[PDB]
């Protein structure tokens, strides 16, 4: 009742996709926000 | 992470319409407000007295305010 090995590979490479997509998703190159152009 | 990338529906159309709407409502708001202020200031509102003897009062001026 462990798994289907097919599902092991599927889950694995889906993890790959989450990896790359979230690497993308973190954004801080070049501080992308650049809006213009006592008494 | 350091700074995540947020996902918002959009900023342009809402803010734009508001900028426009304010622009026009103000555009004829300011002259009118200024007017009510002036005729409130330099021209006096009005004062009562009473109907003179044997005198025909005009149509208007039965009413206090000048814009009336």
């Amino acid at each position: 009742s462990g798994y289907t090995p097919d599902e092991k590979l599927r889950l694995q490479q889906l993890r790959e996709l989450r990896r790359r997509w979230l690497k993308d998703q973190e954004l801080s190159p070049r501080e992308p926000v650049l809006p213009p152009r006592t008494y | 992470g350091k700074r995540l990338f947020i996902i918002k529906p959009s900023g342009f159309y809402d803010k734009r319409f508001l900028k426009l709407l304010r622009f026009y409502i103000l555009l004829t708001g300011i002259p009118v407000v200024i007017g009510i202020t002036l005729i409130n200031v330099f021209i006096g509102e009005a004062e009562l007295a009473e109907i003179p003897e044997g005198y025909v009062p005009e149509h208007w001026e039965y009413f206090k305010h000048p814009i009336s």
